[PDB]
């Protein structure tokens, strides 16, 4: 369990960690791009899925980067709406890590990452 | 060869943990921690063992959280590519003072301090060598010593002459229980802090070791009367012998 | 009586090597088990002489392999001698089968010798793994995680397995170091298996090409089979010379130069040659948990092939229905062979899950039919009525 | 050491097989024989009979299994060009 | 996956080290490591080439010793226990351009250039590859794609684009023995010497095999004599029945 | 296999000892038995007899070899104090 802090990395861009072996997502969180995520398709595309109950710090971000097919990876803000192509087949997430592309089964995971306050660190 | 350059042995003194059922005393333990924080990790390091291992021994999580955000360790660098450092976490090991070898052989005149995370298992003697050479530095090295410069006199290091001078005096650590700081009380606490750290698992060795001789010995006592049981009808055989009639 | 027969261990020598009583019909597909020796003593001592400079951090592997390769004299004798032997070794082992269900050797004397050898296969097939995982390249690395996450379809206590495999949470220097330590054990438990092997022969005999039996002219092993071992001995070597010396990163795959990165994936994951049929098998399957339950029955169904075959006489020499599905067996192992090295695109998922369909029915379903077929056949061609 | 129990070979003596009567067997010196004795004439004939009579039974599996590796490697090349995107795009999704 | 994605597949050409008789030509090593030293070595690393290999291959021993000690490694600290640094000797190995990884993509846009001591037999191709690909750059990507920012296209990469823009002009070495050194001409002579750098072992590997195949060679058909004529008396073995008399 | 060299050891039933006559052997099974019988006259009586047949030849050479150590330990220790320097001179050169 490693856990990486707060104030040290500011609003709007990326960081993807390497914690036990795998790489994944953390951004701070943009405002209608957060409210954007609430713009979501339910499901006339793939899963019917869940903000709340996928990221529950309303403004930051980590799951597991791993891509969703079988485990390859993203570049960083370039792409839908503002965010990740998965070049791996040619697919693509943002802010909360929604598929709107390809062949991929279902979104991605996210392990049990608690806080300093609401200050996100992994484990 | 003569027992100068033998060295004087040292007597058997009654450790709380010497015997079978004994357990390191944890409060020296502690107490050891601080008397080596205080005066010994100026010289000697302890890089065997990790912050983490303290935790639940003589410490609480906090106490060593904070033991070890209060020293610098080399972090990954940063997107630039530059060095960076880093608050220490539990993972990581009891720093030393020196950067390398020539940084100690330049601070100590010449000689350089062992690592102190397996000195007991390390020297012939145990616990009562570290604290009879502690506590054995006489105020005069005896009469018609050639005494090297730099080198003082302690008759239980082999030849007599140690590079390391006294350094335990009498109330130079306050302990936060208010035990009286002797240099007797100072020595005891930091030689049991050092057979912890070269023996962290001695506790579980002798609870393991007391499950496992009952076992042993009700198995062994067991398989004496079931080998004597199944050998009985051999022991208890009879021979009689007729000599046949001559044909 | 001779002093080689009235000693312990030349007597055993005597026994095994010099007065076995052979059948004097057997053709060259009776040289693969001194060709397996032959291999398995060659694996063994380059094995020993590379385990003398290698080092098994995670850190250190790939790079104590190019040491073995730059710095050490003759180092890359040694490990393409190596490499290239064990692929050598897994294609005898693989004639040595095929040329034991064409003859009917796994027949109801020889039961217990057939199933002495699927534990030999299986143990060959979990040794080349782990030393193909030891040189950590990048194929090294990721044929390790994905084989090892198979463990993680069962159940219950899959997490757990694999978290015990593994000594950690991914594949690292815990996972490394136990791979060498088992890569080096499993061959000496292999080398008792092969004595065993030789035990559970010895009772009965070789068969021969007739399928008739072979008691009524024999000759001793010494002069004549040593001999004709001997031709086929000097063939391999000529052959895995060349291999070595000419072409040896030629059955090798070329991303095991690459260092081995847990962030980068290699795009088509793929293991060694020999483990592409059970890879294909694998990946027929539409399951994870059927999956590997499908590949090790794939290699426990040669357990039922003593039960299933329902003739008389012993062998395909003198069928022709069994010598046609015989080569259909053999052919649907190649194309199974290659399905296991393509990606999973859209005629190749059917055609794996039809040549998968093949190979189990062939033991379960295409033995017994015509074995019994052919037992009538053989009746009511010969007999008046 | 203990007996065990009855197999189906025995050793130089007590083979096993059935009671032989009225075979002879003749055989003559290796040294007074020639080695590499018709080789030349087993190399073209003998080869083509063992070729003649053990052909069909390699060659027509290998025959099947080559012209479905070949065909379903031409459907695959076929189906990941410009020319065939629309078939592709209907046989996966 | 489709042809771009799979790559354009590199044509055969006709080096001089192709054929099982032949060797690398040493001369076009040398030139391939002025090359290399000259364009290759701002960001591509040498990690595995010692100096002491290329001793006798391409270059003298003074014209290495002078090549390592224009360069500084790490020395063993002074007796203060600061830091030194050191002239390059034989033993020492190819330095890289950048201190870790992170420098590498800071320098190269996030890409990181692959360490290339073994890289014509890290990819499916060989030398084939790596000079289709350092010639195969053209003047515009084809009409159709979308290149991101940043990349370059090259057809022999797969997936087509690349980070590595074209690093190889016209005229760009002069080399020493007055070869006229164009695109194609230092394309070859890299090519050739990290051929080298992959297989250091290469003429004495093929030299040893034209040993042990003439060897074996003899030896196997030695054998099949040896066999038919132990052999020759069970080929030759004829049987007789004359039924034996009803009994 | 072929039958090995003559042994002086078969197997039950023709372990290759002598032809026995007129020895009869009873025993009672051991589930009719006390063991642990006789244990405490054992282990004082028996026990002695034991060790007063076996004792000499132990313990005669154990005494002379600890002797022979601890004068030679002895003469070691007197050798290198300060009042036998001047002999350990005059020993050792
Ligand atoms: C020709 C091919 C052929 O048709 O053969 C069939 C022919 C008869 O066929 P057959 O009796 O119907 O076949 C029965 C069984 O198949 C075989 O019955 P067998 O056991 O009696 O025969 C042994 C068999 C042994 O062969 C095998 O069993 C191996 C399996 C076949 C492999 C085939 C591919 C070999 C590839 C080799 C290169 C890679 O012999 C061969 O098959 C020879 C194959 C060699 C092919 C190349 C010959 C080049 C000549 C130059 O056998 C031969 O011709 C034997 C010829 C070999 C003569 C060797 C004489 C050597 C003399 C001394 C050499 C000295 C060298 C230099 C010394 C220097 C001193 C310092
Ligand atoms: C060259 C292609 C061979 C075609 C012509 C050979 C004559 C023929 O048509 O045989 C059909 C023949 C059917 O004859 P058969 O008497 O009905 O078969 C009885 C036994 O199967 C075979 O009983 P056997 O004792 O004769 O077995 C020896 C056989 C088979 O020997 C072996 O199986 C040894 C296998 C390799 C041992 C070394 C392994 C090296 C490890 C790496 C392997 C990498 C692959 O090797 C040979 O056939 C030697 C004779 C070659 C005559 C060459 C004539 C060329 C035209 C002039 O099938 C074969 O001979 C297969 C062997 C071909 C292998 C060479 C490639
Ligand atoms: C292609 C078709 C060509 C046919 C060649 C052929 O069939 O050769 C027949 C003889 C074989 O001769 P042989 O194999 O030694 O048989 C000896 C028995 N004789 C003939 C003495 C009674 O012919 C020979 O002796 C051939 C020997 C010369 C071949 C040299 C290599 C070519
Ligand atoms: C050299 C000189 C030795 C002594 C002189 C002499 O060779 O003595 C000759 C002896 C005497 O034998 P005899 O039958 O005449 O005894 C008559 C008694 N009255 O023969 C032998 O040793 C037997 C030799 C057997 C050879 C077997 C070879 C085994 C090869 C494999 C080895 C193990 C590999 C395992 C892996
Ligand atoms: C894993 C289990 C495997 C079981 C089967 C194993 C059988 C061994 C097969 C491997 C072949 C070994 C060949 C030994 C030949 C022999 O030692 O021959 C001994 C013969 C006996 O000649 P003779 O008594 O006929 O002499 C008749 C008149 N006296 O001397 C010879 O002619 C020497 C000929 C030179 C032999 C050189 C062989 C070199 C072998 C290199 C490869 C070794 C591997
Ligand atoms: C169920 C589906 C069908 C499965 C059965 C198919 C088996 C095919 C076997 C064919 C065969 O066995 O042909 C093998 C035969 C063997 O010839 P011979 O040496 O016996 O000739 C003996 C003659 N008196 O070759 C031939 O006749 C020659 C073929 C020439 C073709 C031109
Ligand atoms: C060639 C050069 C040779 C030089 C060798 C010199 C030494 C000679 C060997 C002497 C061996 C040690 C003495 C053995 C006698 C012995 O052990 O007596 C064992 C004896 C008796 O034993 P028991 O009651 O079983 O016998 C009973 C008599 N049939 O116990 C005692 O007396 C105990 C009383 C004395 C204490
Ligand atoms: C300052 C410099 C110090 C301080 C404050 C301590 N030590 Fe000691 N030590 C030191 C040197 C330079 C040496 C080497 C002397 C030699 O010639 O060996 C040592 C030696 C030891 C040893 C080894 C004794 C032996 O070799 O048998 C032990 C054990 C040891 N030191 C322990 C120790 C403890 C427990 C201290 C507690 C406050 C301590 N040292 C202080 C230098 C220094
Ligand atoms: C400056 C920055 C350079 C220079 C002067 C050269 N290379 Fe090349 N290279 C470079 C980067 C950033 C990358 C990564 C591109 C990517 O997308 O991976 C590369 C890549 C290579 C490769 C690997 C291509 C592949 O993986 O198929 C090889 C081989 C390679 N580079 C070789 C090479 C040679 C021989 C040069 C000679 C002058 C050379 N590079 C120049 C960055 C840079
Ligand atoms: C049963 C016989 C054996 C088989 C089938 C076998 C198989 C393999 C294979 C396939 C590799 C990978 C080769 C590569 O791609 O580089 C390998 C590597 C290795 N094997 Fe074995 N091996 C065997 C016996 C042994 C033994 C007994 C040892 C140890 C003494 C050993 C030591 C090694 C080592 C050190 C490597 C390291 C990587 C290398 O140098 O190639 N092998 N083995
Ligand atoms: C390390 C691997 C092996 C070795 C050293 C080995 C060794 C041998 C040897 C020396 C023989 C006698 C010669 C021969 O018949 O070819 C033999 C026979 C046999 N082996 Fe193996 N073997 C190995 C693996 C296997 C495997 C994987 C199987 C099959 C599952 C197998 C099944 C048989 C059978 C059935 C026979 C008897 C064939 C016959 O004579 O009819 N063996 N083995
Ligand atoms: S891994 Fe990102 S799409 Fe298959």
């Amino acid at each position: 369990k490693v856990e990486v802090n707060l104030a040290a990395i500011p609003l709007g861009k990326n960081v993807v960690v390497k914690w036990q072996g795998k790489p994944v997502f953390i951004r701070h969180r943009t405002p209608h791009e957060i409210q954007e995520a609430n713009s979501v398709d339910m499901s006339a595309l793939k899963d019917p899925q869940t903000d709340a109950d996928r990221v529950k710090d309303p403004q930051w971000l980590i799951m597991l980067g791993i891509c969703t097919h079988l485990g390859c990876v993203p570049i960083g803000e370039a792409g839908d709406f503002g965010g990740w192509f998965c070049p791996c087949h040619g697919s693509h997430y943002d802010i909360s890590g929604r598929i709107r592309k390809g062949p991929a089964p279902l979104n991605l995971e996210i392990p049990a990452y608690e806080f300093d306050g609401d200050k996100v660190i992994v484990g | 060869m003569t027992a100068a350059e033998h060295g004087l042995h040292a007597p058997a003194y009654a450790w709380s943990h010497n015997g079978p059922f004994e357990t390191f005393d944890h409060a020296s333990i502690r107490r050891g921690y601080q008397v080596y924080r205080e005066v010994c990790a100026a010289c000697h390091s302890l890089d065997r063992v990790a912050w983490r291992t303290l935790v639940g021994v003589s410490h609480t999580n906090e106490e060593v959280r904070n033991m070890a955000e209060e020293f610098e360790y080399d972090d990954e660098p940063d997107e630039q590519g530059n060095p960076k450092k880093r608050p220490g976490k539990l993972s990581d090991y009891i720093p030393g003072p020196y950067p390398n070898e020539q940084a100690a052989r330049a601070a100590n005149q010449g000689a350089l301090p062992p690592d102190l995370s397996l000195i007991v298992k390390a020297r012939h003697g145990g616990c009562d060598y570290i604290f009879s050479l502690l506590t054995g530095y006489p105020d005069e090295p005896p009469a018609g010593v050639a005494l090297p410069p730099g080198s003082n006199y302690n008759p239980y290091f082999p030849g007599g002459s140690i590079a390391m001078a006294r350094v335990l005096f009498d109330d130079m650590v306050e302990y936060e229980d208010g035990t009286p700081a002797t240099t007797s009380q100072m020595a005891k606490d930091v030689t049991t802090f050092l057979n912890w750290c070269a023996e962290p698992e001695h506790d579980e060795r002798k609870r393991l070791g007391l499950k496992t001789v009952i076992i042993l010995s009700s198995l062994y006592l067991l398989s004496i009367w079931v080998k004597k049981f199944k050998w009985a009808g051999i022991k208890t055989r009879k021979f009689v012998f007729n000599p046949p009639k001559p044909r | 009586m001779a002093f080689r027969k009235s000693n312990v261990y030349l007597s055993l020598v005597n026994s095994y090597i010099i007065d076995s009583p052979q059948p004097s019909s057997i053709n060259y597909w009776w040289n693969m088990g001194s060709l397996l020796g032959l291999c398995l003593v060659i694996q063994i001592v380059t094995g020993i002489f590379m385990a003398m400079h290698y080092s098994s951090n995670i850190e250190l592997a790939f790079s104590s392999v190019e040491h073995i390769m730059r710095d050490v004299h003759n180092g890359y004798i040694l490990r393409y001698l190596h490499a290239n032997g064990a692929s050598f070794f897994f294609m005898v082992m693989f004639m040595h089968m095929a040329k034991g269900l064409y003859y009917g050797s796994y027949r109801s004397p020889r039961v217990t010798l057939w199933n002495v050898g699927v534990i030999i296969f299986i143990l060959t097939i979990a040794t080349a793994f782990l030393g193909y995982c030891c040189v950590y390249g990048q194929m090294s690395h990721w044929g390790a995680t994905v084989i090892t996450n198979l463990f993680s379809a069962i159940p219950f206590v899959g997490n757990d397995i694999v978290s015990w495999l593994w000594g950690g949470f991914s594949v690292s220097n815990p996972t490394i170091q136990r791979f060498f330590a088992l890569h080096y054990l499993v061959p000496f438990i292999i080398a008792a298996m092969v004595i065993m092997h030789l035990m559970a022969l010895h009772i009965h005999g070789s068969s021969n090409p007739l399928g008739i039996t072979g008691n009524l002219d024999r000759i001793p092993m010494h002069s004549y089979f040593i001999f004709k071992d001997l031709v086929t001995v000097f063939l391999f070597m000529l052959i895995l010379a060349l291999f070595v010396f000419y072409s040896p990163n030629t059955l090798g795959h070329p991303d095991n130069y690459i260092p081995g990165n847990p962030l980068v994936t290699p795009a088509s994951i793929v293991p060694e040659w020999y483990l592409l049929p059970f890879y294909a098998i694998l990946r027929s399957i539409p399951d994870k948990l059927l999956g590997v339950i499908t590949m090790f029955a794939a290699i426990l169904v040669l357990l039922v092939l003593p039960f299933t075959d329902r003739s008389v006489v012993r062998g395909n020499t003198f069928k022709v229905l069994s010598k046609f599905f015989f080569f259909i067996f053999v052919f649907n192992f190649v194309l199974l062979g290659q399905i296991g090295a393509c990606h999973v695109e859209v005629p190749y998922v059917l055609m794996g899950q039809i040549a998968t369909f093949i190979y189990f029915a062939y033991f379960l379903i295409i033995v017994p039919v015509i074995s019994t077929i052919e037992n009538v056949l053989f009746y009511i061609g010969r007999v008046n009525k | 050491g203990p007996p065990s129990g009855k197999t189906y070979m025995g050793w130089w003596g007590h083979m096993g097989g059935p009671k032989q009567k009225g075979i002879t067997s003749y055989a003559v010196s290796p040294y007074a024989q020639k080695p590499l004795q018709g080789i030349f004439h087993n190399a073209v004939f003998n080869s083509f009979r063992r070729f003649k009579s053990q052909f069909l039974y390699v060659l027509i599996p290998a025959g099947i299994y080559w012209y479905w590796w070949k065909n379903g490697n031409e459907y695959n090349e076929f189906l990941y060009s410009k020319a065939g995107r629309e078939e592709l795009e209907r046989v996966n999704v």
